[PDB]
């Protein structure tokens, strides 16, 4: 009953309402920090110079936006990959102006996510069950790390990271499509197949069980495995596109015998990408 | 179970022949023909509305309002 | 035993596959739809309707073949092989895009036949036909996208051409012109699909990781695990599986209502207060406004070639840019 | 087993060649109206043959042809 | 004369929480458009 | 005032989470 | 207890209480009809029938009333553009009573009466009629009840077609010209020649409701006498009311789809004087073609009837609205007051060019003034860009024929730009927003709201049909 | 008077009758064969 | 914004909520 | 008039009403 | 719109009278 032993028996105990565990020891502060800062910076936060051009972009509720259009703007383009802690800032108002809250939120959130995976494993151990829920959870984890961490690393700044907002997500998707043509990348096709097929198999399994309940184990194995594998693949696809290894490109493929070019659907898709791109790229 | 007057009037229509059917197919063959008939009728109308069929002197458009 | 009973018993007889009455509608229609698509990709081109090379003879790729939609001038003509357009000429029927109508209509009747088939099979086995009700969602999506949408528009030309890159063109067109991503019904559809995938994944993993060392898995351990890890858990198996059924289907139906709304240009294209506030001062910039700008750019840069029939001519001066 | 092997050996390559010749002899272009690689444009007919009328589409293509 | 067909209506706690979550989430989603 | 509507709905959601976590009827 | 989604099954086995809830629903529906019409009357502007018709004003039920006879109001005004004359003088001239308020009063009265009947039938749920001669279990014969109902509806349909629609003993129906100029409520005469299948010729409607009416009467009589067949009776489970529910829901969904088709594509039932122009009359240049031909037919520009030019505005199209842009159209671009007149544009060289009109699709369009020969002459470059074919660099005057700006010539570059944008929005018009705080963004007419709402309803009711068919066919399993 | 479009529809009824007749005939005939 | 936007949101939040709470309460009072 | 007048009147009408109806319902469900 | 508020409250009062008269629990 050493004080240290008593503490350990408290944390690694299956009688709390929510299991804490050693991974949860890191999970709780980081997640609480991320949630608190996200709430604060989503309700009210100054406009952020996303383009690093002294011109700001607002995203908070008190500055005009609603839930659909509000967001937490990524840290400024001038910062690059530099960590921007509050104590490493010239002035609080400036630190907000450069987009520090985004950095705070995403870093605490990513650490909390990986610790949450660890906590899942730990409790599976403490209860005496095979410890592979965490393996399945590793897929959406990979996806978030792709959009928030790996893509900015490949692109050199967190200004290319995903905004934390509903409309920011769509803006990110369209700019990503413009610059990398993700639709014609096979890994995203695997991901689309994964989500749609996962819904299909979920509906089929639920209908069958709820209809007759009024190797079969391999059935549930396949249920678990299919969408997880596809999400791993599409997360890897995003990560590869973060290193300028873009998808397929079939523009200007068929040419007339004399030398003219006959259009195909890929050219229409490329022209749509061209529109998205030229609307992007403020200057050149 | 009130024995109202209107109930006396209408009980024969309510459930005099409740649960009675004629065996076999009965009039079902005849019904078949009727269905097919309407299956043409509706079809024709659709095509007339669709301008697949162009009846003579029947311009399926706003011009046909001429005369009012 | 009349001819009808003989026919019925013959249909219901056990074979490698089950035909049933539904088969009479499903198999010919499904086979014709598939054959129409294969023919349209292999041989027929869209050089006359969209001015594209969407066939293998043209030299296209598997990702660029497409049974392209009929021309714009035809409106919503059914394009029968013997109609006023084709007039019995097979080649003109193919060039005008009649293969699109062939494939889509026979696909509709194949889907109807499949739903009827599931009704019939559940009737034979003697279990609740939740499978048919589940399949009702895909039929809603199909009817909303391939029939109701082009019917609410000017022509079949605006329907999704059967393909891969053609479907991608349809997605980008919908974003550019209807701003679909901002539609709440599409948001419910996305939530339904992603939640269905989530449910499949975690249900499979849980059942695998609570297996008894021999239904067949420790429901008590699974319940306690999820309660103490996530907070909430299913304590009822029937509810668990009905929920798995319910979520993706509901997502599909919500998206279907979203798609029928945009078929009438009854689209959630903008937020009025944001437009007003942006008009008042030019400094006010949010992600929604930049999405609007992207939509303007995509419309301008895609319209001259997507809707080639309209003979749009926009010079370089009028094309929006980030200057 | 063995019997059907004779029939399939005699037939399947004949069908394969049937499709092969259907393409090679240029019959497909006539059947499906698909232009020959030189038929997309003349030496200067670089305009596109797009149908503009619903009612007389086949004749208009005949003009485009 | 009493009606035999009368039956009560049941809704346990879990169902209440599920329903409230559905309602609140739908309201949050659609308010941004209702305010337009 | 929209901000008040959004914040009120959100606070109600969080309260619902609190009650759904710590006050669910015991499974049995 | 029952789950919250099955609470109403407690009337499945009780014919009396089932009838009671049907009567209550009918009372609600009639009450809504009355209340909605009352609200529309209380928010209406009868002064302007030309540049502010009912469809511009967000009316929903008024066009449906007006379709088959009701035009005037007890306050006096008619929708046809004349104060109502009490042409009624005799019996069979109730026309002075059945104005909008008369219909409202009758519907509210029906609502009350149906509510009272519903209460009565709820209390007296155990009338002897619901029970057969010698069995305690209530049991109704659905086939004969269907026959009786069908016969009643056939009689009413035949009466509607032959008396009301023909105008023999009724107001007739709304008819109009191909361009929505003259709108009468006149009787129609039925003709069985094939052109009565033209959906835009009203003579079909009467011809339908007569013949179809008779067809129902025969169809009623047969079912009032003929018994079902064991084969069908067992297959469809005619002893179970759930099958009636399934089939009725399917029928109603099909009806909704057909109605949506007619509403969106226009027909004789939906005239543009009532519900507004379709979205295809803008696409096909229907009104622009007509006007251009009329002017080209020697009439001067100022002599063009203003309804015909209002129809050529794109703000009237039902395909320019939004899902959450609420209220009447006049809450949008504002209420129109005057037509500025047909503008024409000329460049420095004096060549006459035209502005390309914005299609239904585009929320915004690039303004491009092009030579009639297909060569772009001038334009308005993007928000801030340097140009070579430009508005000022080339210089453009605009001159207006007819209307408010008659004979005028604006060469002020902002003025030319404003009227260029107006010209690409159809016909230039005087719009007021100060009265209503209008938002300048468009809204859809009555036609669009009908199409959208009932397409959604039909889509949902198909799923309802599938579910209830499933619960009928699988009855032994669903328990 | 008959127009080309109406004649086409009549030929459609002929062809559809033929298709349905051949399908139904095949089904019923084969069902009768292996009674 | 729409003056009725807040009212619509409030009624949407409230009516199903009071319905559900009423059902649960009259369930839980019963044994 | 006051834009909040209607809201105040509505909430005054509603809150005690739903309270009373809830109490009566959870009374009547119980025997 | 005040008229609507007044009329709605009044109609609710009349409905209350109807239910209080014809649906009171039997005194005993
Ligand atoms: C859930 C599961 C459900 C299962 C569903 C199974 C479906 C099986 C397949 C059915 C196929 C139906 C195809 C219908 C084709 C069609 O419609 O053909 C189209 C025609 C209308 O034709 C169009 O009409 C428009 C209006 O023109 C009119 O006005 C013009 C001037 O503007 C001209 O004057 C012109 O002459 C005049 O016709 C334009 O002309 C278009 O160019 C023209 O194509 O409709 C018509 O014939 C008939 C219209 C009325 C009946 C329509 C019923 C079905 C559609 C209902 C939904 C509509 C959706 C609306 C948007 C939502
Ligand atoms: C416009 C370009 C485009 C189109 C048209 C398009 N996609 Mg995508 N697309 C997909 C489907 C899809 C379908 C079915 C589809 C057609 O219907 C499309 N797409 C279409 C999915 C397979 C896949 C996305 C699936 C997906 O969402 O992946 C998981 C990603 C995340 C963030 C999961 C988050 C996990 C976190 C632990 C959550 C915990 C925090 C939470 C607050 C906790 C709350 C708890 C409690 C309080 C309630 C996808 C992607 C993705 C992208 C991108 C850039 C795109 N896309 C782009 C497109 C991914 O990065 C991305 C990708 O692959 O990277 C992972
Ligand atoms: C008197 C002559 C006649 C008339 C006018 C008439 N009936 Mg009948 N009739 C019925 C309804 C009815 C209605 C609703 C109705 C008026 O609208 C009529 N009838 C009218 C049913 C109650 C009853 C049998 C019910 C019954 O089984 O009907 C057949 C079954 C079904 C599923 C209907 C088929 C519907 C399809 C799913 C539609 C799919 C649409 C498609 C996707 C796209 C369309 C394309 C288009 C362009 C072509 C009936 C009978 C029956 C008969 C007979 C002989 C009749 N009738 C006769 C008539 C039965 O055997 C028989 C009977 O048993 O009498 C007691
Ligand atoms: C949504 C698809 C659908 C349609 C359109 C539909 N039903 Mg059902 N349906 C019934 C009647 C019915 C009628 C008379 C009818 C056509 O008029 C329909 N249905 C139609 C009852 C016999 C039976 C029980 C009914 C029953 O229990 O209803 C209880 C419902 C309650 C307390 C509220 C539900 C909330 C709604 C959001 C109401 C919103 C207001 C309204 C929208 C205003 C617009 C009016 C109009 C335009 C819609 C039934 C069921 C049931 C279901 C389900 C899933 C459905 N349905 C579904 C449908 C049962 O479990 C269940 C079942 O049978 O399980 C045993
Ligand atoms: C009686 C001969 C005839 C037939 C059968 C007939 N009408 Mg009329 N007919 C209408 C509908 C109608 C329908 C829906 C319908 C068949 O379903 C018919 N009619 C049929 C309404 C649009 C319109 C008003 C009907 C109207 O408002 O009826 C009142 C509505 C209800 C619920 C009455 C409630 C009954 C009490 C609670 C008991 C109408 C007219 C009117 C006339 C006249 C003279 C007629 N009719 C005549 C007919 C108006 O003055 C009068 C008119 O237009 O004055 C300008
Ligand atoms: C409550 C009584 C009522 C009913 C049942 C009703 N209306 Mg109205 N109604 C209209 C259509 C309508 C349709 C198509 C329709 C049936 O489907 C109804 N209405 C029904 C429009 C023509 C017209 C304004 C258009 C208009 O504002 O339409 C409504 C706009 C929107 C964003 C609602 C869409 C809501 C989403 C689908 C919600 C679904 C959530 C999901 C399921 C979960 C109209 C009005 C209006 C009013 C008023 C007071 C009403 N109403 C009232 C009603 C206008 O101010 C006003 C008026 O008369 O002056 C303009
Ligand atoms: C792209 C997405 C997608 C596809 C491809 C798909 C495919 C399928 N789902 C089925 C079933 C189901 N899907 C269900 C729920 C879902 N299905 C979903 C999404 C999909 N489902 C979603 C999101 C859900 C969750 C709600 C259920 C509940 C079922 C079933 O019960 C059923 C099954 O048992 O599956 C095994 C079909 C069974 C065979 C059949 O009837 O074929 C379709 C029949 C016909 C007649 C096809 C006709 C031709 C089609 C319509 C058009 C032509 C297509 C070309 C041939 C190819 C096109 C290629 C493209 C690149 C354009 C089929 C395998
Ligand atoms: C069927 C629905 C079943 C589910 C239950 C209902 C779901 C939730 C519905 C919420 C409605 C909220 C209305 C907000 C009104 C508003 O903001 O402005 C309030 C608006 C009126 O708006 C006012 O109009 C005035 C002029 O009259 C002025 O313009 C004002 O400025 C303006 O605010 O109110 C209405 O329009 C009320 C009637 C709404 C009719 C809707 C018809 C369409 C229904 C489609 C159903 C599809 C279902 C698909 C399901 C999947
Ligand atoms: C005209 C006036 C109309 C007024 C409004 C009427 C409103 C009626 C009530 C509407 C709401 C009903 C809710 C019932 C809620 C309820 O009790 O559900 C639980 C219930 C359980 O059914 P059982 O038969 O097991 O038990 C029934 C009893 O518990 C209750 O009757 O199942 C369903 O209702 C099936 C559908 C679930 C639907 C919800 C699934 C999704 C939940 C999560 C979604 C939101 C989160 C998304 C995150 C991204
Ligand atoms: C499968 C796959 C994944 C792993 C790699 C691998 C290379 C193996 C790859 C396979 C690739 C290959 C070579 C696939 C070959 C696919 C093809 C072309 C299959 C095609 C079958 C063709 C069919 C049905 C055509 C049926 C045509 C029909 C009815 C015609 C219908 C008709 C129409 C269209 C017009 C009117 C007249 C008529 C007759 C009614
Ligand atoms: C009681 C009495 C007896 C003797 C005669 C006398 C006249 C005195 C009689 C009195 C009768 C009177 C005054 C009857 C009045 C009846 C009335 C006003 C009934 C009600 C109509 C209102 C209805 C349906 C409600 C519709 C509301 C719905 C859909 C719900 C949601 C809505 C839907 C789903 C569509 C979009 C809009 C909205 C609001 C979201
Ligand atoms: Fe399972």
């Amino acid at each position: 009953a050493s004080a240290w032993e008593r503490f350990c028996s408290f944390i690694t105990s299956t009688n709390n309402r929510l299991y804490i565990g050693w991974f949860g020891v890191l999970m709780i502060p980081t997640l609480l920090t991320a949630v608190t800062c996200f709430v604060i910076a989503f309700i009210g936060a100054p406009p952020v110079d996303i383009d690093g051009i002294r011109e700001p972009v607002a995203g908070s509720l008190l500055y005009g936006n609603n839930i659909i259009t509000g967001a937490v703007v990524p840290s400024s383009n001038a910062i690059g990959l530099h960590l921007y802690p509050i104590w490493e800032a010239a002035s609080l108002d400036e630190w907000l102006y450069n987009g520090g809250p985004y950095q705070l939120i995403i870093f605490h959130y990513m650490i909390g996510c990986i610790c949450y995976l660890g906590r899942q494993w730990e409790y599976s151990y403490r209860l005496g069950m095979r410890p592979w829920i965490c393996v399945a959870y590793s897929a959406p984890l990979a996806a978030t790390y792709s959009v928030f961490l790996i893509y900015p690393l490949g692109q050199g700044s967190f200004s290319d990271g995903m905004p934390l907002g509903i409309s920011g997500t769509f803006n990110f998707m369209f700019v990503f499509q413009a610059e990398h043509n993700i639709l014609m990348h096979p890994f995203h096709m695997f991901g689309v197949a994964g989500v749609l097929g996962g819904s299909l198999f979920a509906a089929m399994h639920g209908s069958l069980v709820s209809s007759t309940l009024v190797n079969s184990r391999s059935l549930h194995f396949f249920l678990g495995a299919w969408p997880v594998v596809c999400i791993w693949l599409t997360a890897m696809g995003i990560s590869t596109m973060a290193f300028n290894l873009n998808g397929f490109n079939f523009n200007h493929s068929i040419v007339d015998s004399q030398g003219n070019v006959v259009n195909t659907w890929a050219d229409v898709l490329n022209r749509a990408n061209l529109g998205f791109e030229v609307m992007h790229e403020r200057n050149a | 179970p009130k024995q109202t007057w209107w109930g006396d009037v209408l009980k024969g229509n309510n459930n005099s022949e409740a649960g009675k059917f004629v065996p076999g197919w009965g009039t079902t063959p005849v019904m078949a023909g009727f269905v097919v008939m309407i299956t043409l009728l509706l079809l024709i109308m659709l095509q007339v509305y669709n301008h697949t069929i162009v009846l003579d002197g029947v311009d399926a458009g706003w011009t046909s309002l001429g005369g009012f | 035993r009349g001819w009808f009973d003989v026919l019925d018993d013959w249909l219901k007889r056990d074979r490698f596959v089950f035909i049933g009455w539904s088969g009479i509608l499903l198999f010919p229609c499904a086979f014709l739809s598939i054959g129409g698509w294969f023919t349209g990709t292999t041989f027929v081109t869209s050089w006359y309707t969209h001015g594209l090379a969407s066939s293998y003879l043209e030299g296209a790729n598997f990702l660029t073949v497409a049974v392209s939609t009929p021309a714009d001038s035809l409106g919503h003509s059914l394009l029968l092989l013997w109609g006023p357009e084709a007039q019995g000429d097979f080649t003109r029927w193919c060039q005008l895009g009649g293969l699109w109508n062939f494939t889509t209509l026979h696909g509709v009747f194949g889907l109807i036949g499949f739903m009827l088939r599931q009704f019939e099979i559940a009737r034979l086995v003697g279990v609740r036909p939740y499978n048919a009700v589940a399949f009702s969602g895909p039929i809603a999506v199909y009817v909303s996208v391939f029939l109701m949408y082009p019917l609410g528009q000017s022509s079949w030309f605006f329907a999704p051409s059967w393909g891969v890159t053609s479907i991608f063109r349809f997605l980008l067109f919908a974003q550019g012109f209807h701003n679909l991503t901002l539609n709440p019904f599409h948001m419910m559809g996305v939530a339904g699909i992603l939640g269905g995938a989530l449910l499949c994944a975690i249900h499979g993993a849980t059942v695998e990781n609570t297996l008894f060392e021999d239904e067949t898995y420790s429901m008590v351990t699974a319940n306690r695990f999820w309660s103490q890890i996530f907070g909430i858990a299913f304590s009822n198996k029937r509810w668990l599986h009905f929920f798995m059924l319910f979520v993706p289907v509901t997502g599909l139906w919500a998206s279907a209502i979203g798609l029928v709304g945009i078929a009438l240009n009854m689209r959630a294209y903008d937020f009025v207060s944001q437009e007003i506030r942006a008009a008042e001062d030019p400094e006010f910039e949010t992600f929604y406004t930049k999405n609007i700008l992207l939509n303007e750019g995509l419309r301008a840069w895609m319209a001259p070639q997507d809707q080639i029939h309209e003979n749009f001519i926009f010079p370089e001066e009028v094309l929006p840019r980030g200057n | 087993s063995i019997r059907y092997w004779i029939i399939h050996t005699i037939t399947v390559p004949m069908l394969f060649l049937a499709g092969w010749l259907f393409v090679s002899t240029g019959l497909a272009y006539d059947v499906f109206g698909t232009p020959r690689p030189n038929e997309y444009f003349d030496q200067a007919r670089q305009g596109l043959p797009l149908v503009t009328d619903r009612y007389e589409g086949k004749q208009q293509i005949d003009e485009f042809t | 004369t009493p009606n035999p067909n009368k039956q009560p209506v049941e809704l346990n706690r879990a169902s209440l929480f599920i329903g409230l979550l559905l309602v609140l989430v739908l309201a949050l989603l659609f308010s941004s458009y209702f305010f337009n | 005032m929209d901000v008040i509507a959004y914040v009120f709905i959100l606070a109600c959601i969080i309260g619902l989470f609190f009650f759904a976590v710590f006050f669910r009827e015991k499974p049995t | 207890g029952l789950p919250w989604y099955r609470v109403h099954t407690v009337v499945l086995n009780d014919p009396g209480r089932l009838l009671s809830v049907h009567l209550m629903h009918t009372a609600l529906v009639s009450g809504w009809a009355g209340s909605m019409a009352l609200y529309e009357l209380a928010k209406y502007d009868p002064s302007d029938p030309v540049l502010n018709p009912m469809w511009r004003q967000g009316t929903f039920v008024m066009p449906v009333m007006t379709r088959i006879g009701v035009t005037h109001s007890w306050s006096g005004w008619t929708v046809t553009g004349e104060p109502w004359v009490t042409q009624p003088g005799i019996l069979g001239a109730h026309l002075n009573f059945f104005s909008y308020e008369g219909v409202i009063l009758m519907h509210i009265l029906a609502a009350g009466l149906f509510f009272l009947a519903a209460v009565w039938h709820w209390i007296n749920w155990d009338l002897d009629i619901y029970y057969p001669d010698g069995s305690s279990e209530p049991a109704s014969d659905w086939p004969k009840i269907f026959g009786l109902h069908l016969l009643t509806l056939g009689i009413v349909c035949f009466g509607f077609g032959s008396l009301h629609l023909t105008g023999i003993l009724g107001p007739g129906m709304w008819v109009s010209d191909p361009y929505g100029l003259t709108g009468h409520v006149q009787g129609v005469s039925p003709d069985w020649r094939p052109f009565a299948f033209d959906p835009y010729n009203p003579t079909g409607l009467v011809t339908h409701h007569i013949s179809a009416g008779i067809a129902l009467i025969i169809g009623g009589i047969f079912h009032t006498v003929s018994r079902p067949s064991e084969r069908l009776y067992n297959a469809l489970s005619m002893g179970n009311v759930e099958t009636v529910l399934s089939s009725s829901v399917a029928f109603v969904a099909a009806a909704a789809f057909v109605m949506v088709g007619t509403m969106w594509y226009g027909s004789a039932t939906t005239p543009i004087e009532l519900f507004g122009p379709t979205r295809y009359q803008w696409d096909s240049g229907y009104f622009q073609t007509e006007i251009q031909r009329r002017v080209q037919s020697g009439q001067t520009w100022d002599q063009i009837p203003e309804k015909l030019v209002f129809y050529d505005y794109i703000g009237n199209s039902p395909a320019k609205g939004g899902l959450f842009r609420t209220g009447a159209m006049n809450s949008g671009d504002g209420i129109a007051r005057a037509w500025e007149g047909h503008p024409t544009f000329t460049d420095s060289e004096g060549r006459e060019l035209f502005v390309r009109r914005m299609p239904n699709f585009f929320e915004t369009f690039p303004v491009v003034l092009t030579d009639k020969d297909g060569v772009v002459r001038a334009d308005i470059p993007f928000r801030r860009a340097e140009s070579r074919y430009s508005f000022e660099q080339k210089g453009v005057s605009v001159s207006f024929e007819g209307g408010t700006l008659n004979g005028q010539t604006f060469t002020d570059a902002p003025s030319v730009k404003k009227y260029a944008r107006k010209a690409q929005l159809g016909e230039p018009f005087e719009f007021d927003r100060e009265t209503l705080g209008s938002d300048g963004v468009f809204r859809t007419s009555t036609r669009g709201w009908f199409a959208f709402s009932h397409s959604c309803y039909a889509l949902l009711f198909f799923f309802g049909h599938w579910w209830h068919g499933a619960r009928t066919i699988f009855k032994d399993v669903f328990e | 008077t008959i127009t080309p479009s109406l004649q086409g529809f009549f030929y459609s009824i002929l062809f559809g009758a033929i298709v349905l007749g051949l399908l139904g005939g095949g089904f019923i005939f084969f069902s009768q064969k292996d009674k | 914004v729409n003056d009725l936007g807040a009212i619509a949101t409030a009624l949407f939040v409230f009516i199903p909520c009071v319905f559900l709470i009423l059902l649960y309460a009259q369930t839980a009072s019963r044994g």
